[PDB]
């Protein structure tokens, strides 16, 4: 699964953790299994303005 | 990554001639329209001219028609503005801009601008 | 001006090396890592030689290299050739603005 | 997204890996390290198991 989030919400993608990126957007289970990968991309997803 | 670079500013005499250039980098130059926007001392931003992604469409501002010529070389990823009969109200910092991340007709990517001074 | 501070002139002999320095403020060179280096002849467009403090774009030889320390960036040109003679500008993108240094004219005697 | 935000506000591309382990018919695995062959000496071998 792939998507883009702010830089203070990256933590929200975790088993059973509350916030604003895993409360109403999308949340994974507490018995989740796998891995997660994130990398700040500000040269192709951030424009001036 | 995506960058815009203006060029071709210098001192020129009133009624003189200048060629501006804009160097694109980090995106598909030939997929996007290019425009020139300037800012003359004490005045606000002014759209000067727009060229479509192909080169077969050139748009100009009324304040500089005839005397200004916009052009682009899609093989070299370069945009040009040919200013002739340069007047004093053409003293300005000149920017090239396009809409790579928004739409073809917007200015979301900008350069820093190059300064053109007409004595 | 407020531009990044470059030497006005640097000279080198063909085949030799020359280093050019670029000192700015805490809002540009020392703020972000968005520093560029440009080769320029007045009357024509600069050619991007360095973007990303140390990375070279397409078509620029490894003779041109870039570095940074603090608020100061450094360009080094090795193997000077007669066609390297031009004006060289550092450049910094700062988010709300991009800013060029005042430029260094390199003469290859 | 803007190129001047605090680190917590620039975008982050993210990807999450999730896979079942119900031991269904194996669909993915990737060692396959292959050693050069030795002949004429009694040697311990492992040919495809």
């Amino acid at each position: 699964d792939s998507f883009v989030i702010r830089g203070n919400e990256v933590s929200q993608i975790a088993p059973g953790q509350t916030g604003n990126i895993a409360d109403y957007n999308y949340k994974l289970p507490d018995d989740f299994t796998g891995c997660v990968i994130a990398w700040n991309s500000n040269k192709l997803d951030s424009k001036v303005g | 990554e995506v960058r815009l670079l203006e060029s071709g500013g210098g001192l020129v005499q009133p009624g003189g001639s200048l060629r501006l250039s804009c160097a694109a980098s980090g995106f598909t130059f030939n997929d996007y329209a290019m425009s020139w926007v300037r800012q003359a001392p004490g005045e606000g931003l002014e759209w000067v001219s727009t060229i479509s992604y192909s080169g077969g469409s050139t748009y100009y501002a009324d304040s500089v028609k005839g005397r200004f010529t916009i052009s682009r070389d899609n093989s070299k990823n370069m945009l040009y503005l040919q200013m002739n009969s340069l007047r004093a109200e053409d003293t300005a910092l000149y920017y090239c801009a396009n809409g790579v991340a928004t739409a073809d007709w917007y200015f979301d990517l900008w350069g820093r601008g190059t300064l053109v001074t007409v004595s | 001006q407020s531009a990044l501070t470059q030497p006005r002139s640097v000279s080198g002999s063909p085949g030799q090396s020359v280093t050019i320095s670029c000192t700015g403020t805490s809002s540009d060179v020392g703020g972000y890592n968005y520093v560029s280096w440009f080769q320029h002849h007045p009357g024509k467009a600069p050619k991007l030689m360095i973007y990303d403090v140390t990375d070279r774009p397409s078509g620029v030889p490894d003779r041109f290299s870039g570095s940074k320390s603090g608020n100061t960036a450094s360009l080094t040109i090795s193997g000077l050739q007669a066609e390297d003679a031009a004006d060289y500008y550092c450049c910094s993108y700062a988010g709300t603005y991009t800013v060029f240094g005042g430029g260094t004219k390199l003469t290859v005697l | 997204f803007r190129p001047t935000y605090g680190v917590g506000h620039q975008p982050y591309r993210v990807v999450v890996l999730s896979f079942e382990l119900l031991h269904a018919p194996a669909t993915v695995c990737g060692p396959k390290k292959s050693t050069n062959l030795v002949k004429n000496k009694c040697v311990n071998f492992n040919f495809n198991g």
